[PDB]
């Protein structure tokens, strides 16, 4: 239960070794038809991620923008799941106010990340309506987004097991198993997991 | 501070922290902000149409009968989710496949823009599919959150499928045509505003939208020619024709209103050197 954690490429890993999970969460690099001073997947890497293994029954949380919210919606649907929510991080300065200026969208300044809300199957053991869809919190990146968010999904899903994909260190908590490629090596605790790692890779 | 936790603790909601949102009196202490803002609203009221008005039945209307082309369409169809989440309409309430078969695209310029208030749930989704049937690209969201200072804290959450509470409306921005921020300046004045509205959600049984959003839309397109379809009685105003079911008077005549456009006017609003050296651009290639 505590933070586990596995330093790898998600295109690649074979996923089926995690089990099923409560919740899943992912920030992936978009691909948004722009130059970004980082690499993306393709839209056809994005499809073609095992996520519908990861889960029969519970959440997803996919943030998303620009092409991506349509895309976005595209992936949950070929995932498995239904979209039912759409929370914002609205986004403020050091003095909790709206960064009005600079060019920040292409025709619209932007002030929110977007996050879409999926379900999949018949889940069982969650609180509704605990919390709002809006979320208020000072930007230090749009990549870095807000720890609120896991106390959220902990209200909404208390106690089950949940994945983080796209994740860096500072996202590893109680409770989620984070995957990403700038984690610090691979570190597991649950033994069920740790022996199908070690099953599959010796 | 955890304004989500302080939300479960208290029921403010967490929009209710974010300082300085009124339009009013937003940039009290920037004057060159304010000024840019002030000098568009002036150029928008010199060159506004009176307003005009036709009470229709749209969904047995040809809507060809309005006419000349709309640079802007605003479109606030009257959903179930408004009254049943927030209580009973005196009107007749749309559906997604009523509101997709609406022909916009007949009465919509070649180069021009929509703005569709979508609601909170299943209308993200659908009026996405609606865009696309009448030719538009989604291009942004804007998202009307609603604050509960006077009345904390957690309220309706009427959707079967909703597992947070939901605070915030949606209004999808549309492109159609050709449009390019670099060369198209005499059509639109690009991140003057931001995707975001935030006020106090409204008393019970008043189902109208903030206001600002027609100043985001006045101050992005210089088009003159604005059509706001559902509008009532109370949302009429200079620079727009309003049409809708509920309302109880008309004065729109097609000819008289492309008058107002033709030679020696414009449809644009044209600019001046003051706007167009406050206003944000891009710098040198
Ligand atoms: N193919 C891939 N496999 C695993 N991680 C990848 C990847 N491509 C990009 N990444 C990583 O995914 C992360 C996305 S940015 C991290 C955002 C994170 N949600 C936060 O709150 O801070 C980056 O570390 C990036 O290096």
């Amino acid at each position: 239960f505590p933070p586990q954690w596995i330093c790898c490429d998600i295109r690649y890993l074979d996923v089926s070794i995690l089990g099923k999970f409560a919740v899943v969460m992912a920030d992936p690099p978009w691909d948004i038809h722009m130059e970004l001073p980082y690499g993306t997947l393709t839209d056809d890497e994005m499809r073609r991620l095992n996520i519908p293994v990861l889960q029969d029954d519970g959440f997803l949380f996919l943030w998303v923008t620009g092409r991506a919210m349509e895309l976005g919606r595209e992936c949950l649907n070929l995932w498995g799941y239904e979209r039912v929510d759409e929370i914002i991080w609205v986004k403020t300065n050091q003095l909790q106010r709206i960064i009005r200026t600079g060019r920040t969208g292409h025709w619209l300044n932007h002030g929110k990340e977007h996050c879409l809300v999926g379900v999949k199957g018949n889940p069982q053991g969650f609180n509704q309506g605990l919390d709002c869809d809006v979320i208020v919190a000072e930007v230090r990146s749009t990549s870095h987004k807000p720890d609120e968010i896991y106390g959220m999904i902990e209200r909404l899903s208390p106690g089950t097991r949940k994945i983080e994909l796209f994740g860096r260190p500072h996202n590893v908590q109680p409770n989620w198993i984070t995957l990403g490629n700038q984690l610090d090596g691979i570190h597991l605790l649950d033994p069920d997991v740790v022996a199908r790692f070690k099953q599959r890779y010796p | 501070n955890d304004y989500c936790q302080h939300f479960v603790d208290t029921g403010h909601r967490p929009q209710n922290f974010i300082r300085d949102v009124g339009l009013a009196d937003r940039f009290e202490e920037y004057p060159k902000l304010r000024e840019l803002i002030r000098l568009k609203d002036e150029l928008i009221a010199k060159s506004n149409t009176p307003p005009m008005y036709l009470q229709a039945d749209i969904e047995a209307f040809d809507i060809r009968e309005l006419t000349p082309k709309f640079d802007v369409i605003l479109l606030e169809p009257p959903l179930e989710e408004y009254y049943r989440e927030t209580i009973t309409a005196n009107e007749k309430c749309w559906t997604w496949d009523d509101i997709m078969k609406l022909e916009i695209d007949e009465i919509a310029a070649p180069r021009s823009f929509i703005f569709l208030w979508c609601g909170s749930g299943e209308g993200l989704d659908l009026g996405r599919v609606c865009l696309r049937k009448w030719g538009y690209r989604r291009c942004e969201d804007i998202c009307w959150i609603k604050t509960n200072k006077n009345n904390p804290g957690k309220t309706k959450t009427l959707d079967p499928k909703a597992v947070f509470q939901r605070t915030k409306e949606h209004c999808l921005m549309g492109i159609k045509g050709t449009v390019k921020r670099s060369t198209d300046g005499d059509f639109i004045h690009a991140n003057v505003d931001i995707d975001l509205i935030i006020t106090e959600e409204p008393e019970i049984g008043n189902i109208e939208k903030p206001v600002e959003i027609f100043h985001i839309i006045e101050h992005f397109c210089l088009g003159r020619r604005r059509l706001h379809l559902f509008g009532r009685d109370s949302t009429i105003r200079p620079g727009w024709l309003t049409v809708g079911p509920t309302l109880t008077n008309s004065n729109y005549n097609a000819e008289t209103y492309a008058s107002y456009f033709s030679a020696p006017n414009s449809y644009l609003t044209g600019c001046t050197e003051e706007i167009e050296r406050l206003r944000p651009k891009s710098p040198p290639p």
